[PDB]
């Protein structure tokens, strides 16, 4: 397959290896493998992989010291954008929002709220899309 | 005249006119150089005998200090002058002597001093030059002279000599220049083209002769024509002579040719490029390359220039245009040009922008030829295009990772078999981790197929048979025996010889093995740094030398294999083979005792494995041996497994092993191993909550109890206590010293035994002692708690100093003597002043070192300190009457130097300082050896000698230069506030100028230099660092004045901005100073607006000149490839260490490049923790990265594999985290350094600086710290730094500073 | 004394967890075949390959010992390697050629080559052959 496909999975194998930097090289490689600068794919199966790769890139980014919180959010926003329907894209995004939320409160409950609502809304949409992350989402 | 004498009296008579073992060696080194090659061979036989005579004592000369022995260094020089003989036999005898020597670690070898490859350029324009004519005369000499012996050749040769006479008179300035001698005896008598190579051209010369007839018509110069007619007759007489004539003739041909004829000649050159006689064609292509080199010389004449001279340059450009660099590369693969081929490939890449993948296909082949350590992988990372899977398998082979993907090479074979050679690579995979059973399966598979390779695999099987050590396997080997032999296969034939009991017939075969080594020796002649490159081939020869000693016993110097190994370099790539050769020797031995003897060698290999990972291979090694069980040996295997992981599981296994080892009894090594197991258990105890620290301390205390003698157990315990101690207060502070004193006393006892980690640990111990002294004084000022309780601690501190005095050593002092300056600046006084007296005793041990520290002390007013230093001098004066006199002469000299340093185009010291020049001339001041920065650094004691090695060792050991003073008239540097440097003539006669600049905190920098060359020594210690061979230059600083320190400046040193300026001048591009002024930046400039203007201005300002700089830097293509390695060394890890330090913010002007070897230079890095960077503009970039500097860095690929390797070096660099921390503590500790910017406070600390120290610790962690939330990866930290270097955003943020268009 | 019975007991159990407990329980580490039994509980092919090699180095009197190395080759799952192991095995097993040939036939099923299938088909074994006999039905 021209798309990284299993090779994108191989980066996941690299994740089994546990070296993030090798994974980071893989993350650069995957975008090239679907296209030199592949968008989440027009084919639905390819798109699910493309979003998943973006999600893998986001998890890697969260691991990466060299990550921008706004940039990570933009990737998450893109992940919701590639499929409104997929539960998985929201679930990675919902998880991303929660990690963002603890930092966002910055020790103040009052400041938190509008951001929390957006995250809750994504969570609700995700719960409708699928229940697989829903039990974790429900707590 | 001197020679070894059969009769002693005749030698004695010669000796008396001429006028212990080391002196004999010095005579031997003179002996190794030979006036006559035949004389040298007799000397070589004597030298091999001398090494045998030295025996164990020769090993003792070899091992005494961690630093390589100077006498070994003479021996190392002997290796450089050793097996490099045109006679095969002469080279072989030298090689045999090297084998007795064995192989020094390349890192261990310290001989970077020799000029070696670097030399004044051979190339000259020629023909016009009298010397070029002399070269033509040389052509008449030698082979033309042999032609002269032939009568037909001689008549032409005599005519040629007459033609030379027509060019210049045989009689007379040219005659005086001429060597004459044998040449002088010759001189008195003197007084359509498919033809090239094919058909008529034949073996190069015949083709050249047809070309020469064409050439005379092409060039109209009257002088050229007269030379050409003479040249053709000579060319018929010698083909080789014709080739020498041809390069000059080609230069004439370029200067004049028919435009159509030149196009035909270019076409002919392309045809050879497109294309003994076959070798001659390859040589002819080389000759064409030589013509290209001649063209470069013509280009050099063009460089000297600035219509016909410009037109000739255009014609040369046309000749280059006819040439295709890509065509040259295709020829280069036939050439096996390698680095020279790469230089051509780089030029082609530079000439035309190219898609990387089109670039990549040439590059992958080029990498395979290169055998580069980055090799395929650097290219693969560079490639934006996914590699072909077969190419990826080749890349895996290029990685030589082994382990995983060995199957993957097999899997490509599984998908299809297209290459027997691919199958052969699979067979190496079949060998895998030395598995005999796999080989047995492989042999049957080899049998089913019919191939030449299967017999080669059988040779691999024979090596397996050597592992088998089975006579029946040898019988299987004999049917295999009789084939072309790989160097390993020849080693298998030698193993067949061991079964053979050939003896002298076997020895002739060993000589045949030596001849293969001689081919390695032919590879060995080369550019400087070649010996480290050839060391691995040399190591195979070293293994052969070890085999020869083993063979002599079989046919019937301690030569311990273990003793040899410590001296020998350990290589992940080659150490395992070296261990394997030792294992093969053990297999060869039939001795009865040896049934239990063989395994320890596998275990030592296992220790090598722990360093090399390959843990599965290491487990395999235990399988390879086994039996002869040692509880410690099993425990050590567990420890390597524990390092890989499962430490708790390993610890439980270790606990079982300890019960197995004993129902403590030292039992020789095993109790020490048990303590070592306990040390692993203590590390496990730090790892495990269930392990109890108080229990561990008793266990640690028990370990100290098990051996009083071992320093290492005590040191580990001392470190453990320090971890017990670091949180012992848990922020309680208050009482701490009585426990600390016990730890310090333990530290001193461990120091008295000495340790491999002892020098770093001792520096830490001294720092702790200094910390205690400061702490007691701080408690004293408060009056808090009990003054007596502090006094008891002071008495214990005094007791520790006395204990040091009983065990105190100048070698023991080492760093502390340098540290003492911080110690001198102490409020406490009393015992601390008494400790200073011990420092004074160290000063007594070496005067020059004491003087260098003192000179800095004198310049600071140090009025309490100045009195204290004088008191230390007075105590020394009391200790030696001679010492007091020497100190007084030294002080006057220092004062004289200081007056010169104040100095209140060529400034002459006699002309203004008439008295200062007179004093330098005067011997009345006591003679002083010149200060050496290398001399200042302490010598390092050998791990091998447990006791008195330090006492034997010089605190610093080197031949000592003595200053001869400086020339009365000398050039004086001109700069604003310019330091003026004059370099004193050496007693040998080498002279280094030193320049001192006022109001500079050199001493804080000098510690930073001390913070260096210790890490560099560590790099020498690292096997990977040695493989990198990334030597780090050390600045020499002598700031005796607090305001001014005079530093010698390396010849060819260039300011990076100045070198850049030179490149801009070479372009002839001009950027108006007014135009830069016209550009305006708001202090709050919009980042985007500033970046867009900067990028546009920079691109016009700096089209990269990096490619041009490399070509200018080395005339030789090979020199350029070595330079490329030098560029990779430049910055890189050395830049990374400074970034790791976080102190620097060096100006681009501060960065420097040295022309002879190309060296990145960092100087005057006053900022620490980027305090300067915080001031004004701040740049987070790890290293300055001008795009042209990057462009040189980009090379074939802009991303640098070397840069990634430098990061790898940096990860290796954070191995001694504690040692680095101690160095950091020292930097904070010194009074002269200020954390926050002399007489007034003779006896600066920043809490932020302490935080910065925490930041350096954070750097060791690799945690971002700055990043929100977030967990640190060392490879990642390097990648992030690389990303930072890539970003131009920091450059946009920076104002002025690097200020580089490129 | 319990351990010798236990090693037999672990085999009857055919349970890795029981085997692991026995290895911890034993005073003396298993070696050679005893080490090999430990390797099967360990489940790690690289350790097993090393163990098979070590056992072969001490002696090579067992076709089954060769078979365990072949099992390691199966763990490698490389067709070229499996063929290489098979060719070596056929020469080595003069007494029982093709005993591991059925294992090779499973490798042939991995090979998915009809000609590779034919060589196995040509081989005749009086064994159920597990999946590989089914593979022989698959072969036509
Ligand atoms: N051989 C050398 N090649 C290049 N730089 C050198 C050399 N020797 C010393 N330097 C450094 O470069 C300086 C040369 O003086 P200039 O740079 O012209 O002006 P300066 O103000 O005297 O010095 P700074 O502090 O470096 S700007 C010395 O002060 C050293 O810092």
């Amino acid at each position: 397959s021209r798309l990284a496909e299993l090779y994108v999975e191989r980066a996941k194998w690299l994740w089994s290896k546990g070296d993030v930097h090798q994974a980071l090289i893989v993350l650069q490689k995957g975008v090239e493998l679907c296209f030199p600068e592949n968008e989440t794919p027009p084919e639905g199966k390819n798109m699910l992989i493309h979003g998943r790769a973006m999600l893998l890139v986001g998890r890697f980014m969260e691991e990466t010291a060299n990550f921008e919180s706004n940039a990570i959010m933009k990737k998450y926003k893109d992940v919701t954008a590639c499929l409104p329907e997929w539960e998985d894209g929201h679930f990675y995004l919902a998880k991303y929002y929660d990690k963002l939320m603890p930092m966002v409160t910055d020790n103040k409950m009052e400041k938190q709220g509008d951001l929390i609502r957006y995250i809750v809304l994504h969570f609700g949409r995700s719960l409708q899309y699928g229940n697989q992350f829903i039990y974790q989402s429900m707590p | 005249f001197l020679p070894d004498h059969p009769e002693l009296k005749k030698i004695k008579a010669v000796l008396q006119e001429y006028r212990d073992l080391q002196t004999t060696l010095q005579l031997s080194m003179k002996a190794i150089q030979h006036e006559n090659v035949d004389v040298r061979i007799h000397a070589l036989t004597s030298l091999k005998e001398t090494l045998y005579k030295n025996q164990e004592k020769l090993i003792k000369y070899a091992t005494d200090s961690e630093t390589v022995e100077p006498i070994i260094s003479q021996l190392v020089t002997v290796l450089l002058k050793g097996c490099q003989d045109a006679n095969s036999q002469a080279r072989l005898l030298c090689g045999e002597c090297l084998g007795e020597l064995g192989a020094i670690d390349p890192g261990r070898l310290d001989f970077s001093t020799t000029e070696t490859q670097g030399k004044d350029f051979t190339f000259v324009t020629g023909v016009e030059d009298s010397s070029f004519a002399y070269g033509l005369l040389m052509e008449l000499t030698r082979a033309y002279l042999a032609y002269a012996d032939n009568s037909r050749a001689q008549d032409s040769a005599a005519y040629a000599i007459q033609e030379l006479l027509s060019i210049y008179d045989c009689r007379h300035q040219l005659w005086r220049r001429f060597p004459e001698h044998v040449r002088e005896i010759l001189e008195p008598h003197l007084n359509k083209k498919p033809i090239y190579l094919s058909k008529l051209g034949s073996n190069f010369a015949e083709w050249s002769a047809s070309w020469a007839g064409y050439l005379i018509t092409k060039v109209r110069h009257d002088l050229a024509s007269k030379i050409f007619t003479c040249c053709s007759i000579m060319m018929k007489h010698d083909f080789k002579v014709t080739i020498y004539l041809l390069p000059h003739i080609l230069v004439y041909v370029l200067l004049g040719c028919n435009q159509e004829d030149q196009q035909e000649v270019y076409a002919e050159i392309m045809a050879v490029l497109k294309h003994i006689a076959s070798d001659l064609c390859q040589l002819s292509t080389q000759t064409v390359f030589s013509m290209l080199d001649h063209l470069t010389q013509w280009a050099r004449h063009k460089f000297q220039a600035l219509t016909v001279d410009y037109e000739d340059y255009q014609s040369v450009t046309r000749f280059l245009d006819l040439i295709p660099q890509d065509t040259l590369a295709v020829a280069s693969f036939r050439s096996k040009a390698y680095t020279r081929a790469v230089m051509h490939f780089e030029s082609f890449i530079t000439e035309k922008k190219q898609n990387i993948q089109e670039h990549l296909g040439f590059l992958q082949k080029l990498y395979a030829a290169m055998h580069e350590p980055d090799g395929v992988a650097g290219v693969s990372a560079i490639r934006k295009a996914e590699p072909s899977l077969k190419e990826q398998i080749l890349e895996h082979e290029s990685l030589g990772l082994l382990r995983d993907a060995t199957a993957c090479y097999d899997r490509a074979i599984q998908l299809e078999p297209d290459q027997i050679i691919h199958y052969h690579g699979v067979v190496k995979s079949m060998l895998g981790l030395g598995q005999l059973s796999t080989v047995i399966t492989q042999v049957n598979g080899v049998h089913a197929n019919r191939s030449e390779w299967t017999d080669e695999l059988n040779t691999y099987r024979v090596e397996a048979a050597w592992k088998l050590s089975q006579w029946d396997l040898v019988e299987n080997y004999l049917a295999a025996d009789g084939k072309s032999t790989t160097w390993s296969v020849r080693l298998g034939q030698l193993l067949l010889s061991a079964k053979k009991r050939d003896i002298t017939a076997f020895y002739d075969s060993l000589k045949l093995v030596r001849a293969e080594q001689i081919v390695p020796l032919s590879a060995a002649s080369f550019e400087r740094g070649s010996y480290q490159r050839g060391y691995e081939y040399i190591v195979r020869l070293h293994m052969l030398c070890e085999l020869e000693h083993s063979i002599k016993p079989l046919f019937q110097d301690s030569l311990n294999w273990v003793a040899r190994l410590e001296m020998t370099q350990n290589s992940y790539r080659a150490k395992e083979p070296i261990l394997a050769l030792r294992r093969a020797l053990l297999s060869l031995n039939k001795r009865p005792d040896y049934n239990e003897m063989v395994g320890e060698c596998w275990l030592q290999s296992a220790r090598v494995a722990r360093k090399a990972g390959h843990h599965q291979t290491a487990y395999n090694a235990l399988l390879n041996a086994g039996e002869s069980r040692l509880a410690e040996l099993y425990v050590e295997r567990a420890k390597w497994l524990w390092s890989k992981g499962d430490v708790h599981q390993a610890l439980i296994v270790l606990q079982k092993g300890v019960e197995l080892c004993f129902p403590t009894p030292p039992e020789g090594k095993n109790m020490l191993i048990h303590g070592r197991a306990m040390l692993l258990v203590g590390r496990f105890m730090e790892e495990t909550a269930n392990f109890e620290s108080n229990a561990i301390m008793k266990k640690y205390k028990d370990v100290t109890a098990c051996l009083p003698e071992w320093e290492d157990g005590h040191f580990y315990l001392a470190k453990y206590y320090d971890k017990l101690m670091p949180m012992v207060t848990d922020n309680k502070m208050e009482k701490q010293g009585d426990l600390i004193r016990y730890i310090v006393l333990h530290f001193g006892r461990s120091l008295q035994y000495g340790n491999q980690f002892i020098y770093q640990s001792m520096p830490r111990m001294l720092t702790l002692w200094l910390d205690y002294g400061t702490k007691a004084y701080e408690w004293e000022k408060a009056g808090r708690s009990d003054r007596v309780q502090m006094r008891n601690d002071l008495g214990k501190i005094n007791k520790v100093i006395t204990e040091h005095t009983n065990y105190l050593a100048p070698y023991q002092f080492l760093t502390a003597f340098s540290q003492l300056i911080s110690r001198i600046c102490h409020s406490h006084d009393e015992v601390f002043v008494v400790l200073m007296e011990i420092i004074a005793k160290v000063f007594l041990a070496y005067p020059q070192q004491a003087m260098w520290m003192m000179t800095a002390v004198s310049k600071s007013s140090y009025p309490m300190r100045v009195n204290r230093c004088k008191e230390i001098l007075n105590k020394a004066i009391h200790m030696k009457k001679s010492l007091e006199k020497f100190v007084g002469d030294a002080t006057r000299l220092t004062d004289k130097l200081l007056e010169l340093c104040n100095k209140p185009s060529t400034l002459s010291m006699s002309t203004h300082f008439k008295m200062l020049k007179k004093l330098v001339e005067e011997a009345t001041f006591s003679e002083i050896l010149i200060p050496l920065q290398s001399v200042m650094i302490p010598t390092l004691p050998s791990i091998l000698g447990t006791h008195a090695n330090h006492a034997s060792h010089e605190p610093f050991p080197g031949h000592w230069a003595y200053i001869a003073g400086f020339d009365d008239m000398v050039e004086i540097l001109a700069s604003l506030q310019k330091p003026k440097k004059i370099s004193l003539k050496g007693s040998d006669g080498k002279f280094y100028i030193m320049m001192c600049k006022p109001k500079d905190d050199l001493r804080k920098d000098c510690r930073l230099m001390e913070f260096n060359s210790l890490i560099n020594k560590c790099l020498r210690k690292d096997a990977e660092s040695r493989r990198r061979e990334l030597h780090i230059r050390t600045y020499a600083v002598i700031p005796l004045n607090d305001e001014c320190g005079i530093i010698e400046w390396v010849n060819n040193t260039a300011g990076l901005r100045p070198i850049l300026t030179k490149l801009y001048k070479e372009k002839g591009v001009y950027m108006t100073g007014k135009e830069l002024r016209q550009c305006m930046l708001p202090k709050s400039a919009a980042l985007s607006e500033k970046l867009k203007v900067f990028r546009e201005f920079l691109l016009p300002r700096h089209p990269p000149i990096f490619h041009e700089w490399f070509l200018r830097t080395f005339p030789d293509p090979t020199s350029w490839y070595s330079s490329r390695s030098a560029y990779c060394r430049s910055t890189a890890v050395m830049s990374m260490v400074g970034y790791i330090l976080g102190l620097g913010d060096r100006h681009g002007e501060n960065i420097l490049f040295d022309s002879l070897t190309g060296e990145c230079v960092h100087v005057d890095f006053n900022c620490l923790f980027n305090k300067g960077e915080t001031f004004e503009v701040p740049e987070i970039v790890p290293f300055r990265l001008t795009h042209n500097m990057v462009n040189g860095m980009g090379p074939m690929g802009t991303e640098g594999l070397f840069r990634r390797a430098c990061e790898v070096t940096m990860r290796l660099m954070r191995d001694q985290r504690e040692p680095l921390m101690s160095v950091l503590k020292t930097f904070l500790h010194d009074p002269l350094v200020e954390w926050s910017k002399h007489s007034k406070a003779p006896l600066v600390v920043n809490e932020k600086a302490k935080t910065h120290v925490l930041d350096i610790e954070q750097r060791l962690q690799g945690v971002i710290k700055t990043r929100n939330r977030v967990p640190l990866s060392i490879e990642g930290h390097v990648h992030y730094l690389i990303q930072e270097a890539t970003d131009e955003n920091l450059l946009c943020q920076m104002y002025l500073g690097w200020t580089p268009y490129m």
